[PDB]
């Protein structure tokens, strides 16, 4: 009910930043991704941002489309990726899992009975990648209504009108994108925005201190995690073991 | 908030990631402020005037419809400069875009004529042009990729995806994410976030109202109907546009069917789709049970975008216009009449509202009815694509 304020709390109580890795699920291959997940999880993930293959990712760089594509090259469906949520929660009860979606997927078989699976297999908070925030209200009553936190990109280009709607819609956490003036993280925490974490080229350990050092709550290494699997295509094992070792370290860089 | 609506009806909106919102508040407020500005609207008349030939006939079919009741007539944007409507539209948003101090423009294009039209709009005035194509678009329309580069354009293959117009589509917001400051996306329908469909429909507008001025002109009244192709809606909403008031003027858009619609493989997503939010709108689409988009299939390449804009589904929700389906073997059919009995080559595209015009017609030839298709754009494009399947029968 309540995983998003409790990592956040214990975050704080111990003087650390979240890393959140970004990974599409199903990729390269169901059992493979969750293989890769609970590496993630080992090596010190304090949340997942977990994508769902859509055919049309407007929003996501080429790493990520290569990714869906490997997904749907291993048969990869939504409805196989709540099932993977479902094995993911039940296996992991505390960690906050968050959802990068598209909006179709989320428009597709009813806004609100989807928001009502992700409550069943125990999704925390649903970012739609392509509904900003003036579009936003009927998925984030949706996600209200069902106990999912919606989760709102600030942008680098945002006015105060942006961050003060973001600050009042937003929940679980606040994905910053941004080259942290934290003139951002500032306005955030001054409009009690829900906690910031800064997903903009976090792709090394001195980024993710960086971050927090500029305020933000933690970082969201969008990128970095589906490299890695990019590049270990050929073995799977080298594949898990430079995952650990890339989050414990991105993990460690936290510790402020 | 905006200065207009986004939505028509149900159907429309702005559904981008948050950091391309102010580019679309930027170019709705650019607009907005263009619609108001006289010395806007005479550049704007002046190059459609004088670069690219406005107005078009408007031409009587007498041995298309000898032995009937119907009167035909063709409105002509194949006569266009470029051989298109497209042309319109671009000529509006280049000067939209120097409006906003930009100097390059970004579009997508699957059959390749809203690449030329981009292409020749951005050489005319001064901007730098890339073009987004799906790797398979560039494949098969090797002529229209050559026109571009010819005319100065960077003409991009997109592999991502199905690499077909959506995807392309797909990258050419992604590109203008990061590029908005001094790039314009100069998107080639009337479909997309608000305030696409509005600013394409006014763009193409003059459509409707030069056949409005020159159907009272011959005939004294208004048309029965107004017939239009349909792919992602321009040149229709153009047509329809100025008559939307006169509510006794049948409007009919005529999506593409393809192999006919009972065997999936169509293009016509409006009457045959399911509303989806894909491409910055919610609109109906063509999408799989599990709401991936898919593409439209047609034999015209230029109606292949999988979604339509979201004013013609606003407009046959209440009833305003209807929609129809016209597939491969009835649209050949209407091209090949066209050619031999008014010696004009039409697009495969502008064939669908000919080849409905030709049924409406045919079913019931003591009908009295005065009945205008826009004929979207010239056929010697296809010529290639009609003599491939002529000689696989004979
Ligand atoms: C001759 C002609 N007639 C009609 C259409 C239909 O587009 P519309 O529905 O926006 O008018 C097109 C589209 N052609 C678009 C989509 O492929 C292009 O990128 O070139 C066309 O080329
Ligand atoms: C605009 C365009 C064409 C026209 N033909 C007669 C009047 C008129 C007005
Ligand atoms: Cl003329
Ligand atoms: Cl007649
Ligand atoms: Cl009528
Ligand atoms: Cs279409």
């Amino acid at each position: 009910m309540e995983r998003y304020e409790n990592l956040f709390a214990q975050l704080n109580d111990r003087r650390e930043g979240a890393f959140v890795p970004f990974v599409t699920l199903g990729d390269p291959g169901i059992e493979q991704s969750l293989k890769i997940i609970d590496t993630l999880i080992d090596a010190g993930a304090d949340a997942l941002e977990l994508g769902v293959p859509f055919s049309d990712p407007l929003a996501d760089g080429p790493t990520i489309q290569n990714a869906n594509l490997r997904a749907f090259a291993a048969g990869v469906t939504p409805a196989q990726c709540f099932e993977m949520l479902a094995l993911i929660r039940e296996k992991h009860p505390t960690i906050p899992i968050g959802l990068l979606m598209y909006a179709n997927l989320v428009f597709n078989n009813g806004i609100d009975a989807f928001y009502a699976r992700c409550e069943q297999v125990g999704v925390d908070s649903v970012l739609v990648a392509d509904v900003p925030v003036e579009e936003s209200a009927p998925f984030r009553q949706a996600a209200l209504r069902h106990n999912i936190a919606p989760i709102f990109i600030c942008p680098p280009n945002a006015d105060d009108d942006l961050l003060r709607q973001v600050a009042s819609y937003g929940r679980g956490y606040t994905y910053l994108l941004s080259r942290s003036l934290h003139h951002l993280i500032e306005k955030l925490k001054e409009y009690h925005a829900a906690p910031a974490l800064q997903g903009f080229g976090i792709s090394s350990p001195e980024q993710v201190s960086a971050a927090v050092r500029a305020g933000a709550a933690g970082a969201i290494s969008g990128s970095a995690i589906v490299k890695i699997i990019e590049k270990n295509l050929a073995s799977p094992k080298q594949m898990l073991a430079e995952l650990r070792s890339f989050v414990s370290a991105m993990k460690a860089a936290s510790r402020a | 908030t905006t200065l207009l609506n986004p939505y028509f009806g149900e159907f429309g909106g702005m559904y981008v990631p948050q950091i391309l919102m102010p580019a679309l508040n930027q170019l709705e407020e650019a607009f907005v402020s263009a619609q108001k500005d006289p010395e806007f609207q005479a550049q704007f008349a002046d190059l459609l005037k004088n670069y690219a030939g406005r107005p078009t006939a408007l031409t009587k079919c007498q041995n298309i419809t000898a032995g009937t009741r119907t009167t035909l007539y063709l409105k002509r944007e194949d006569l266009l400069h470029g051989g298109a409507h497209k042309t319109n539209q671009v000529l509006g948003q280049a000067l939209l875009a120097k409006r906003m101090g930009k100097s390059e423009i970004i579009a997508e294009t699957g059959a390749g004529q809203h690449g030329v039209a981009s292409a020749l709009a951005s050489a005319l005035l001064g901007l730098k042009c890339r073009i987004y194509m799906g790797a398979k678009d560039v494949e098969r329309q090797s002529p229209n990729v050559f026109r571009m580069r010819l005319m100065g354009a960077e003409v991009i293959p997109v592999h991502s995806g199905s690499a077909t117009l959506k995807d392309a589509c797909n990258e050419a917001l992604r590109d203008w994410s990061g590029s908005y400051e001094t790039a314009h996306y100069m998107l080639g329908t009337a479909a997309g976030p608000h305030p696409y469909p509005t600013i394409v429909r006014e763009f193409q507008r003059m459509i409707g109202e030069e056949t409005k001025a020159q159907i009272l002109d011959k005939e004294g009244r208004l048309p029965d109907a107004v017939i239009a192709c349909v792919g992602g809606g321009s040149n229709a909403i153009g047509m329809f546009a100025d008559f939307i008031n006169d509510t006794s003027v049948g409007l009919i858009g005529v999506e593409p069917g393809g192999h006919g619609i009972e065997t999936g493989e169509h293009g016509a997503p409006l009457k045959h789709g399911r509303v989806g939010i894909y491409f910055g709108m919610k609109a109906p689409m063509m999408q799989t049970a599990d709401g991936q988009i898919e593409e439209s299939y047609s034999i015209s390449a230029g109606l292949d975008f999988p979604s339509v804009g979201p004013q013609h589904a606003y407009l046959n929700s209440i009833g305003r216009a209807d929609y129809v389906s016209i597939t491969d073997d009835e649209a050949l059919e209407a091209f090949k009449t066209l050619c031999r009995h008014e010696g004009i080559i039409p697009a495969l595209e502008s064939s669908h509202a000919l080849a409905h015009a030709l049924k409406m017609m045919r079913e019931q030839p003591e009908k009295e009815q005065l009945l205008v298709v826009n004929l979207s754009g010239r056929g010697d494009k296809d010529i290639f694509t009609v003599h491939d399947i002529l000689k696989a029968r004979g």
